[PDB]
This record gives C-alpha cells, structure tokens and sequence, in this order.
C-alpha cells in the first residue's frame, strides 16, 4: 500500500509493503558487488495510541553493500531475539 | 657522405641538439624526422659508425 | 632548402596538391626521391595507444591521480576516462604505458568483507 | 588528390555518441595533421575526420568501448519464524 | 667546460640517457673517469 502521514495537517505520500531496490556493479566474471536496500514494512491495526497510523515502515530495513558470487546462496543478515 | 638511419626508441628531437655539436666550433650535417624518426646524417662514415652505435645504445630504456 | 650546403639547386611546395618542384642536380633527385618512397611511409608515434579495463575502481577517480603523477612521466602522456563502461583510455610511448600498467594491476583489488555480529546481553 | 574523402561514419552500440565524443576529443590531441570527432545523439552516431591511421586507431578504441554489458537476477530472501 | 683554462679541449651533455661526450686529452679523460667515480657516489 501507500499511506499517508501527517508533516503536521500538511501531509505527505509514502509507501508502506515489501521493497526492493539493487544496485550492481559487475567485474568480467566472478565477485559481483551489490548495494542493497532492502526493507519489509507493515501495518499496524492493533496497538494503536492516541495518535495516527503507527506505521510500521521499518520492520525489517537492512541496507548494506555486499560483494557475492554468482551462484552462492548467502546470508546478509539477521537477528535473533531472545527473551 | 649522405645517409639516413631509423630509431627503434631514440629520439632525433634529442639528438638533434647532440649532433649538431658532435663536430666542433660545422662541416658535417644532420636532418631530423619527428614523424617518421629519422636521421639524415651527411658526413664522415665513422661519426656515422660511432653514432649508429650510440643510437643502439641509445635507444635502450 | 639545407639539403645544399651555404644555394645553387632550389626546391619548391605546393601543400594543397602535394607536389615537389626540384631544380638541381640529378643525383639529388634521385637520392631524394628514395628518400620520399622511404620517408612516405608511416612510422612511429602511429598505434601507441592502449584501453585499460578496471576493477573495482571508477574510472575517473584513477584519472584524476593519474594524470596528476603522469607530469613525472613526461615526448607525451594522455590518460583520459569513460565512466559508461569505467575503462581508461591510454596514450604514451610503451615504456611509459608498461609503467601505467604497473600502477593500475597494483590499484585493481577486491577489497574484503566484514562480518560484525554485536551482541547485547541484559539481566 | 588528397585531403579528399577522408571521412568516417561510426555507429554505436551500448553507449551514446557525446559521451564517448567528449573522451575521444580529448585523448584526440595526441594522435595530432587535423583531427575531428564530432557527435549525432540522434541516430547515436560518431563522425570521424581523419586520416587513414588515425581512422584505424579510432576504430580500435571503439570496438573496445561498445560491448553488450552484463544482467544480474538479484533473489533476496527474508525468514522470520 | 671550466675544467681546462680560459678553450681547446670540449664536453657534450646527454640530459635524457646521461651520456657524456668528451673531446680532449685522455689524462682529463682518466681524472675525470675517476671523479665521475667519486661523482656518482651518494
């Protein structure tokens, strides 16, 4: 989706769901670089305040720069939260 | 006596300014060729010898 | 016109039609006209050009430096850029490019990779 | 005679005509006896004025500059248990 | 070029391959070999 959200009422487009976005750089064969910014928003029903949309626009935003090769599956990042 | 010479690396540019005071204060000439690098020499055979053989010499990195 | 020592013989241009006028002794024109079949043919300072590819670097970055240290290299030196295909256009004499080529394979590296795991423990 | 029909019509592929014309009048300086390299963004084509060495070494530095370039199919992946 | 008195003998300088033409006694030649050897010393 994409919501709106309050600059003060002077409010403001913004999108809010699965997002994507690469940025290679590509040697003649192996060791690709990429800079990637990718994030997973939401959308919040349940824990609402006395307020606006509490939108999840960040649920997961990892924005990193890494150099892979052309078949390996790898791991770029992660979180384990125990409690 | 008239000859003309190439250079592999040798500069006639440089040399120029060499031969010209090769003979004392002229007698001999010398012609440079920047395009083509070559070296119209007209005079005596061993400052030619010599000078072929500092070419080969000089034209050495 | 030096060909004859201080005149005597003469000679004469035409630059739009690339024709000699010569007025002297034979030998002369003959010895000289071996001179034009061997002095028409090409020679140096023609095909002394090279094109570098580059890894990870950009292709202006490198210029910039290169022609900043190339002054010390210097009868010229051309190193200019392209950043579509990030490749690096060479101009000099072989010695001069197998210097150039010593700076670019010992700035053309795959730099290295961190993995950070912080972690936080709170009681 | 010469100084006639020393003409040259590049095509490109891959890259446009004014910024490859802007690296090679640049380096055009030393392979200076007059020497043109001007631009079409139309029909993305380069106009070669030179003689026939130069002409070579231009066409040298092209087919070295106008490659098919490289695709990548990036799969990012998010687990979240 | 000052080594012989106010000319005779002469000397001829190679900046680009550091060549060194002389045209004179051969004991100035020697001596001058000699303080080339020294010379080139750091």
């Amino acid at each position: 989706q994409n919501v709106p959200f309050q600059t003060g009422t002077t409010v403001e487009r913004k999108d809010i769901g699965v997002s994507l976005k690469v940025t290679p750089h590509i040697n003649d064969g192996a060791a690709l670089r990429l800079e990637i910014e990718q994030e997973i928003s939401a959308l919040l029903p349940n824990a609402q305040q006395r307020n606006n949309t509490d939108l999840i626009t960040s649920k997961r935003s990892i924005k990193s720069t890494i150099l892979a090769e052309n078949g390996q599956v790898i791991v770029i990042g992660g979180l384990i939260q125990d409690d | 006596d008239y000859s003309v010479i190439n250079l592999r690396y040798g500069w006639v540019m440089d040399a120029a300014e060499v031969l010209n005071n090769a003979m004392s204060r002229a007698g001999a000439q010398v012609i440079a060729d920047a395009r083509t690098n070559r070296l119209i020499i007209l005079g005596p055979p061993q400052a030619r010898a010599k000078l072929v053989q500092l070419a080969q010499s000089l034209d050495t990195p | 016109n030096n060909a004859m020592s201080r005149a005597g013989a003469q000679v004469i241009a035409d630059a739009r039609t690339n024709r000699l006028i010569i007025l002297g002794p034979p030998q002369a024109r003959a010895k000289l006209v071996q001179l034009a079949q061997s002095l028409d043919t090409p020679t140096a300072r023609s095909a002394n050009t090279r094109v570098i590819r580059l890894r990870h670097n950009d292709a202006k970055t490198l210029a910039e430096t290169l022609g900043q240290i190339s002054e010390g290299m210097k009868s010229n030196i051309l190193i200019r850029a392209d950043e579509s295909t990030n490749a690096l256009v060479l101009l000099a004499d072989p010695d001069t490019v197998n210097a150039l080529e010593d700076i670019v394979r010992q700035l053309d590296v795959p730099r290295a990779q961190v993995l950070v795991e912080a972690a936080i423990v709170e009681i």
